[PDB]
RNA sequence: GUCAGAAUCCAUGCUGGAUAUGCAGUGUUAUUCACCGCCUCCUUUGUUUCAUGCAAUGAUACAGGCCUCUGGCCUGCUUCUCAUCAAAGCCCUGGGCGAGAAUCUCAAUUUCUAACAUUGGAGGUGAUACAUCCAUUGCAGACGACU
RNA sequence: AAAAGUUACCACAGGGAUAACUGGCUUGUGGCAGCCAAGCGUUCAUAGCGACGUUGCUUUUUGAUCCUUCGAUGUCGGCUCUUCCUAUCAUUGAGACGCAGAAGUCUCAAAGUGUCGGAUUGUUCACCCGCCAAUAGGGAACGUGAGCUGGGUUUAGACCGUCGUGAGACAGGUUAGUUUUACCCUACUGAUGACUUGAUACUGCGACAGUAAUCCAACUUAGUACGAGAGGAACAGUUGGGU
RNA sequence: GUAAGCAGAACUGGCGAUGAGGGAUGCUCCUAACGCUUGGUUAAGGUGCCAAAAUGCUCGCUCAUCAGAUACCAUAAAAGGUGUUGGUUCAUAU
């Protein structure tokens, strides 16, 4: 998690904010690429 | 006066009639196990039992009910109950009965062993025909117990196992009992008719 | 109570029938019914001249020996399934608005639209052994026909309780539709 | 006064679980339906 | 004998799980005499709610079933295997050889089972690590704890 | 025995042998539900009602009682906070009608969710103004004072009225009058933490316990269905609002 | 007295002054009254398990979407039922 910041976008819902320019809270979440390591196979059990 | 390990198969068996046998052996110090349990049966219908076991959810503490009864949705849990119910387990003989008693809803280990059947705590016996009965593993997967599906399938599974098993064994039943016929006659003729007495 | 009862059946003469156990396979030319009565105790064996089925009850109570007639009338059910068929013949009713009605013959669903004025759509398959035509030439009627009749006469009441009428009295408001006749359609 | 006046009637002779006391807040594990506007790339006009 | 069916019920999802003194998989496992494993062989002790053959693997039905199935069987693990010939001993690849065993004087548990842990030895193969305090952090914080 | 009052300025020995609170037995009284059918209901005992009778239930009213407590269980009401009951006011799904529609009245499964803002009174009750889907009734030591408050009741000061020759009295009115202690055990809410076929590290499984969403409005559906006319719905769809 | 685990009497027996076995649990109900004990036998009451003894034998009835289950005792009624099992008495097999 990062910080949010507003952006503007145009609604397209007749609500009578149909077409108009909405400004919105949105959070920036840093994210940078997972690398793959491992595999893991799961029995299935009575137990779990 | 008694064996090893006495393993139950617990199908066709009704639960009270099952579980009062079971708690006196285990109090004579018999070591039990209890196999397929989720197809032991109740007298009554599905939806009676079931009605039952709702009022057996309504009861817990109402300071805190992490506390107080503790309702065991699966078929093996709910056999060990019952038995337990027919135990003075507070006191400490008590408690060493239960630890005598293993419960399992078939696993590895004791397929490969025989499964024994308590003949008077039997449906078939008892239960005077159309009185309507219930399976417990029915009566659980109501009330939130998730794994029937599977205990469906790894007793389909090994019942292919068992039958491979079978066809083996029922080939060497023939080949004994074929070379036990060559070796009645061959052995002398006064101790074939004394054998004819005593059944062998 | 009482110590013997024994109803026998007539077999019509292009069926098969063949009880093993108490389960009893119907083949007939059209289709074929499976049926099991492992509720029922009773002996269940047909004759020597095997164009006749008896079945017999020892011992029968008062209250169980009325299964030994409702045995007779299931299994005469299935011989006239097998032969015959069993259509059974709906009837639109409506006062103001015309209810639409469409099929997909094969599967089968029946969408009923514009049921007392009504956006809301509604949808009914049926069971697995049974089809509906939409009746040609006679206006507004559904026929529903197959095999067996229970699984052809809740067919037919699904679709019966699914066009009901509510929160209105009903004596006025009779905008329905209702199973007519009964029948076969081979004769 | 930044507190309950009442926890519990008399019977039972015990505190519920229901009524509420002090303790922690926050550090709780926790949502569902929250739309992504925009997946962005680091390798200028973002 | 079935079917539809609710602001209901049980799941699912959500919170905990030091709420089962619950259970699984995977990493690394002590600077080279210095302890430490694993697998056999054989001895010191000490645990067991309970050794004396403390034995036996289809899967079903019950107004039907099973097959070695043109026949035969069911009416109980009430059976079927196992149990010999010298010692709970000694010799030959698991079966088989022989030998005056008693005065253990009329009975005294028929002291040796089983796996589990442990003391010290033989031979085969192996291994050369982390955690806490400390300082720092502030996504955390009454102090512990946590990152 | 030869013998009047008063004490709220009071005192002492005792009493649960004996009152004023809760609890217990009882249920007349209060409250709730049945059975019979004279009539009401244009006609028709039973849609909805139900006289004259009669059978129960309840402990949310009030008595009756004196078992417990007088080397003290802190006596009203409000505020706060939780849970439980159903004899259901609303919301869900049905059934009945003297149900055309709308609006209702009656009944069944229903306690999952909800039941408000104010004026006067210490009030409990009550009665109004308004909103709302609806403003249902109750229990938990007549829930709840080491939780508060102290308006009322119930000490000592004082006033009025009635009674008393007087001191004084009043289930008559009036104003002024101290609300003590947790650091013990448990409970509840959070915090570490020894140990178990080794240590230590990471990823997990999920028995069991708790649970969460719930109501309304507008737009279209539609001035359509239904109706002699006035009036006047609903489902699917769209958009908002309350808690 | 509406009634009360309410108040007041008559006859006998208990509790109080009294344990033991049974009624799960109970001063007053049942059996039965007690010196320390070995063996035998019963009482009341019980025999699926907790729990010593019957999953004993034999003949009926009952299916409860709130079955029922042991005197005092821990509540139930009027009125109903084409649920089922028998009986009584009329009328043509019902």
């Amino acid at each position: 998690k990062a910080g949010m910041t507003h952006v503007v976008r145009e609604l397209d819902k007749g609500s009578k904010l149909h077409k108009k320019e909405i400004v919105e809270a949105v959070t920036v979440v840093d994210t940078p690429p997972m690398v793959c390591v491992g595999v893991v196979g799961y029995i299935e059990t009575p137990r779990g | 006066t008694f064996k090893k390990v006495v393993v139950i198969d617990c199908q066709g068996h009704l639960l009270g009639r099952l579980a009062s046998v079971v708690a006196k052996e285990l109090l004579k110090g018999q070591q039990i196990i209890c196999v397929r349990c989720e197809d032991i049966n109740i007298s009554g219908s599905l939806h009676r039992n079931r009605l039952k076991y709702q009022r057996f959810l309504r009861l817990r503490m109402n300071s805190n009910p992490r506390r107080g009864p503790y309702h065991l949705r699966a078929p093996s849990r709910i056999l060990w109950r019952t038995i337990r119910g027919m135990l003075r387990h507070k006191v400490e003989r008590g408690q060493k009965a239960l630890a005598r008693l293993q419960v399992y809803e078939v696993p590895t280990m004791v397929e490969r062993k025989k499964r024994m059947v308590v003949p008077s705590a039997l449906r078939i016996v008892r239960l005077k025909p159309k009185r309507n009965f219930c399976r417990l593993g029915d009566l659980s997967s109501q009330v939130g117990w998730s794994h029937g599906d599977l205990v469906a399938r790894l007793e389909e599974k090994r019942k292919t196992r068992s039958s491979a098993y079978y066809q083996k064994k029922k080939e060497r039943t023939k080949m004994q009992t074929e070379a036990k016929q060559f070796a009645q006659t061959t052995l002398p003729k006064d101790q074939v008719a004394f054998l004819q007495q005593y059944g062998h | 109570k009482s110590v013997y009862a024994c109803e026998t059946i007539t077999i019509p003469a292009g069926v098969t029938v063949d009880v093993k156990s108490r389960v009893v396979t119907v083949k007939g030319k059209y289709g074929e019914i499976t049926r099991a009565f492992r509720h029922l105790p009773v002996d269940i064996q047909k004759t020597k001249s095997g164009n006749r089925l008896k079945v017999e009850m020892w011992y029968g109570t008062c209250t169980d020996l009325s299964c030994i007639r409702t045995l007779c009338s299931h299994i005469k059910n299935m011989f006239t399934g097998v032969m015959k068929k069993f259509q059974y013949k709906m009837r639109f009713v409506y006062a103001h608005f015309p209810i639409n009605v469409n099929i997909s013959g094969n599967g089968t669903v029946v969408e009923i639209r514009n049921f007392l004025g009504e956006k809301r759509v509604r949808i009914v398959k049926m069971l697995p052994g049974v089809k509906c035509e939409k009746a040609t030439n006679v206006k507004d009627e559904i026929a529903l026909t197959g095999t067996d009749v229970e699984l052809v006469s809740r067919s037919a009441a699904l679709i019966h309780q699914s066009t009901l009428v509510r929160r209105k009295d009903i004596r006025k408001f009779l905008d329905g539709i209702y199973v007519s006749e009964t029948s076969t359609v081979e004769q | 006064l930044r507190k309950i006046a009442c926890i519990g009637a008399w019977h039972p002779a015990r505190v519920q679980f229901q009524v509420p006391r002090h303790g922690q807040k926050g550090y709780f594990h926790r949502e569902m339906n929250k739309k992504v506007y925009r997946v962005g790339n680091g390798a200028p006009r973002n």
